[PDB]
RNA sequence: AGGAUAGUGGCCUACCAUGGUUUCAACGGGUAACGGGGAAUAAGGGUUCGAUUCCGGAGAGGGAGCCUGAGAAACGGCUACC
RNA sequence: GCGGUAAUUCCAGCUCCAAUAGCGUAUAUUAAAGUUGUUGCAGUUAAAAAGCUCGUAGUUGAACUUUGGGCCCGGUUGGCCGGUCGGAUUUCCAACGGGGCCUUUCCUUCUGGCUAACCUUGAGCUUGGCGAACCAGGACUUUUACUUUGAAAAAAUUAGAGUGUUCAAAGCAGGCGUAUUGCUCGAAUAUAUUAGCAUGGAAUAAUAGAAUAGGACGUUUGGUUCUAUUUUGUUGGUUUCUAGGACCAUCGUAAUGAUUAAUAGGGACGGUCGGGGGCAUCAGUAUUCAAUUGUCAGAGGUGAAAUUCUUGGAUUUAUUGAAGACUAACUACUGCGAAAGCAUUUGCCAAGGACGUUUUCAUUAAUCAAGAACGAAAGUUAGGGGAUCGAAGAUGAUCAGAUACCGUCGUAGUCUUAACCAUAAACUAUGCCGACUAGGGAUCGGGUGGUGUUUUUUUAAUGACCCACUCGGCACCUUACGAGAAAUCAAAGUCUUUGGGUUCUGGGGGGAGUAUGGUCGCAAGGCUGAAACUUAAAGGAAUUG
């Protein structure tokens, strides 16, 4: 390429980029906010939970632990927080 | 790097730039101290304090909560164990090990990854001696090792 | 493992200088670093640098004329006496006239003709011409 | 990183590493292990006087066809026998027997030179006569 | 602690203790080894040499002992053995 | 290398060349020699990366803590001017280096004097501020390395200033007048490592500090203990206060006191991944043998044969059974493992990598003499097992011979248990760690995203596929910017523009991995490991024949 700024790339590339690889690493991971059906009582839950998270209400069930992202149960609603 | 293999993997958390986070937030740093001391005094080492704070309620991490980390909090609260966790747990692995060893003696693979674990142990071992919290005349052995676990 | 982070960032510049490019990324960003390309800034040899604050050490993102044929490190840092100087000016510069060996003095680092002006000497860094 | 240590306080590696390493040499480990004092007909020395026992028609290596007209020698100060080159058109014919000659190394520092298998040393003098000077007779050899 | 010494000190003795050195090379062996100042050759770094005009040390065929004296374990001074 | 009857090389003559009162030869040593390699070698194939991992003497070791801005003072260079007759001043634009002060900046002070520079101001040079600028003594006082300056480092020698040995090597002399009486310049200076001494600096690199606060300040407040002069009138014994250490206690003052979280490392967790390992177990045909069975004369082997088996029925067919080994095809420029190595099923036992992670510790790390674990095959000891193949051996041929290749038999071995051995073209003939540097696509594992395709219960979640992306691997294609003697190499590059960290090995070829001595081993042998002597070439990669 021989020219290019390296401190204003495209969010595209640093989307594309791995999460240390970037200009300022960071985490591509975040919470949210599920509503269980009845009792409303929201639950902060982590994507990547390693878990299996439940309210606090009842032991329902809230998010099934995998290799990466929990998988949420299948009567759940979620919030990006 | 991997010391004791030849892996060379990048698998990482990659914390984040905020130290004061994360503005959406609950529990108050006295809250989440009472959750800490609650939840070790069942018997949970400060890794998972970590993740059951983390994906059970909304706790990106203590040190940006609180102040503090967990596991001063909990040398501060008299929930200090009396050696630390990760030799805790490799005590723990060598002494399977070995047991499985005495199962079988013919398992030479497993002999090789025991040597590789005491090695381990030994240095962290050293490094804790020279930072005293663990006293000099500490010494590892398996004889008492397997109740050194507890 | 990683034990001088200038000797990867100077050979990070001098390859991005032999490759042609206009720019290159330094990690992870110590004084040290810092203080010798201010100096090579000085004397015209890279351009502008901009550190970036992670929280762990730094990145820096040099801007590169195309002036520089090698920036280097000396590693083990010698000591290095006032005449010592001239010795290895001699071995390890092109000319009289140009270039410049960089040492790390109690007065701060520098270059070897300012070292000569103050009169002092300390430990050698590196060279750049 | 080339092998080497380079480390600011890495010399005591240096200093003995090149000591086995010049061990690996030839001319250090022949003055260090004193080769010449204990081996090598002479002492070290430069020149050797001996006594002629016989004379010899040592044949020449190939490809070269010829007789090198040496001598055998035993050397007063050892006792040793050694095969010495009497070098010129001739000269053999002043060497006669029991003679007291003086003999040098040929050049080679202790190898043999040319054609002669064998023989690292040459004649100087007979009875302090210079086979050189005998033969442009300049000076005559003396009577006994 | 004493003796001895011009004086310190296992220098020697009595009693007691069990120490001291060592891969940062002890101890042992070899040196065609007195040590330095210095010499040769050296772009720079270095390699080799240094019995020898100066300084220090040691010796007087080998060992040992001693008189005299401020000073010698003296040898162009004694004593003995080889 | 010359010399084998036309010698530019021998013996001579002539001529010529080189150094020249000197020239040659021998031995040793220095340079040449980057053929010892700190500067500064090499290690795929030329000599040389230990079989692989772990690890103790060592070497090396992520980032971070006062920066920035100002105000002044006076030095060195310069610069018109030359206000002097190719010498210098001072008011000057600038640069270069020092010191001091203010910006939150105690940059150690306790008792005192000079009180210093002094609000001190007497009318324009006077009567009276703040301890170092001058000293005393003290309370104390983080430790080094590094570098500057200085002292010190005998003289001679070395470099070097001046100068008549007539030049020079040398020496330390000498030079100048009216030479009648005398005068006078010198005999410098520099170098002299490392260690020690003092001194300024304080970056670089280490070291320490306040974290179950026995922490700092301190005008405080009790107290305990220790030392004590001047005086009380004296020598002494008691004291009271008083002055000075030290320690403990409680009140007070403090933004009271813990660096990040390294695309370093360890550990935990999550769902996976794998022909990774150990134990047990299951299956598969095939091979050999045996039994029964049918038919019948050749069958076996070879290039061709013969040895061999065959009317007592060989080979062949069918049906069973036993034994032990092996794990086909699927099987691939695919996978796991430190390597050696690992391929039937199922179960158990423990382990591991990669990925994910807004989890935890917090530099615990890298490489590593000594030291240790593992270590194909063969081989050794002892038991078991013993189908197959088969070092030895026997045989049939071939052959000039053939105690070899080919054929038929066949012990040991091949398998296993418990121990030994510790070697290999144990090879990527390429040490490990780390960073950077060119493109391209595919593939293994993990993960993310996509109204994507398909299957389910049109539908869901899955699973399997497709597209894009990413981390980590086994590799591959193209090019050479570069490297290399080239063959070739994305490392064998970032190397005379020579230094990221670290271990090992080699220094022409042979003799020689021999002899000897140790040490290990039941042994076989392994590890360590010369010398004599010999030699001008051995060797690598390519080129045309
Ligand atoms: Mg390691
Ligand atoms: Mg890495
Ligand atoms: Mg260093
Ligand atoms: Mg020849
Ligand atoms: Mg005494
Ligand atoms: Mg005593
Ligand atoms: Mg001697
Ligand atoms: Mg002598
Ligand atoms: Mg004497
Ligand atoms: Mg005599
Ligand atoms: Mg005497
Ligand atoms: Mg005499
Ligand atoms: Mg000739
Ligand atoms: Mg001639
Ligand atoms: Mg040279
Ligand atoms: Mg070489
Ligand atoms: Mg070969
Ligand atoms: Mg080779
Ligand atoms: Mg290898
Ligand atoms: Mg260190
Ligand atoms: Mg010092
Ligand atoms: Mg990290
Ligand atoms: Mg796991
Ligand atoms: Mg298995
Ligand atoms: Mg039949
Ligand atoms: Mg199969
Ligand atoms: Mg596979
Ligand atoms: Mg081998
Ligand atoms: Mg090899
Ligand atoms: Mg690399
Ligand atoms: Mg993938
Ligand atoms: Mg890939
Ligand atoms: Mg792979
Ligand atoms: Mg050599
Ligand atoms: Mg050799």
């Amino acid at each position: 390429v021989l020219v290019q700024d390296l401190l204003h790339p495209t969010a595209a590339s640093e989307a594309r980029k791995h999460k240390l690889k970037t200009l300022v690493q960071g985490p591509r991971s975040y919470f949210l906010d599920v509503k269980c059906p009845g009792c409303l009582n929201i639950t902060t839950v982590f994507s990547h939970a390693q878990t299996a998270v439940t309210c606090e209400s009842c032991s329902t069930i809230l998010c099934t632990p995998t290799g990466g992202k929990a998988k949420l149960s299948e009567g759940t609603s979620f919030r990006r927080k | 790097g991997r010391m004791h293999s030849a892996g060379k993997g990048i698998s990482s958390s990659a914390i984040p730039y905020s130290r004061n986070a994360p503005a959406w937030f609950k529990l108050s740093s006295e809250s989440v101290i009472e959750q800490i001391v609650k939840y070790a005094r069942k018997g949970l080492t400060p890794s998972q304090i970590g993740v059951l704070l983390r994906d059970a309620h909304g706790v990106t991490q203590a040190r940006v909560i609180t102040g503090n980390k967990i596991m001063r909090i909990l040398k501060s609260n008299g929930l200090a164990p009396e050696i630390p966790e990760d030799l805790y747990y490799l005590i723990k692995k060598a002494v399977s090990v070995r047991k499985h060893l005495e199962r079988n003696r013919k398992d030479k693979d497993a002999k090789f990854r025991l040597i590789l674990i005491e090695s381990r142990i030994h240095r962290l071992a050293r490094y804790y001696r020279t930072v005293a919290v663990l006293p000099p005349n500490w010494k590892y052995e398996s004889a008492t090792a397997s109740a050194l676990v507890n | 493992t990683r034990s001088s982070v200038l000797a990867d960032a100077l050979n990070a510049i001098n390859n991005a200088e032999k490759t042609g490019k206009r720019q290159v990324l330094i990690r992870p960003s110590s004084k040290v670093i810092i203080k010798f390309l201010q100096v090579m800034q000085k004397h015209g040899y890279i351009g502008e640098f901009e550190y970036i604050d992670d929280h762990r050490s730094g990145k820096i993102v040099v801007q590169l004329n195309g002036r520089l044929n090698k920036c280097g490190v000396i590693s083990p840092r010698f000591n290095v006496k006032i005449g010592d100087i001239e010795k290895w000016t001699a071995n390890l510069l092109p000319a009289r006239q140009f270039g410049y060996v960089i040492l790390t003095t109690s007065a701060g680092i520098m270059d070897h003709e300012e070292a000569r002006r103050k009169h002092v000497s300390g430990k050698i860094l590196g060279f750049v011409y | 990183g080339k092998g080497k240590p380079r480390g600011l306080n890495s010399a005591r590696k240096l200093r003995v590493h090149r000591r086995n390493n010049r061990w690996a040499e030839n001319n250090y480990k022949k003055r260090l292990l004193g080769t010449a004092f204990k081996s090598s007909p002479f002492g070290g020395s430069s020149h050797a006087k001996g006594i002629v026992l016989e004379k010899l028609g040592i044949e020449s290596k190939q490809p070269n066809s010829a007789i090198r007209k040496c001598v055998r020698v035993q050397l007063i100060k050892n006792g040793k026998k050694v095969t010495a080159f009497v070098p010129n058109d001739g000269c053999l014919n002043f060497v006669d027997e029991n003679d007291e000659v003086l003999l040098a190394g040929f050049g080679r520092k202790g190898k043999a030179k040319g054609d002669i298998p064998g023989v690292r040393f040459k004649v100087v003098k007979v009875s302090g006569v210079s086979l050189l000077a005998l033969w442009k007779e300049k000076k005559e050899k003396p009577r006994s």
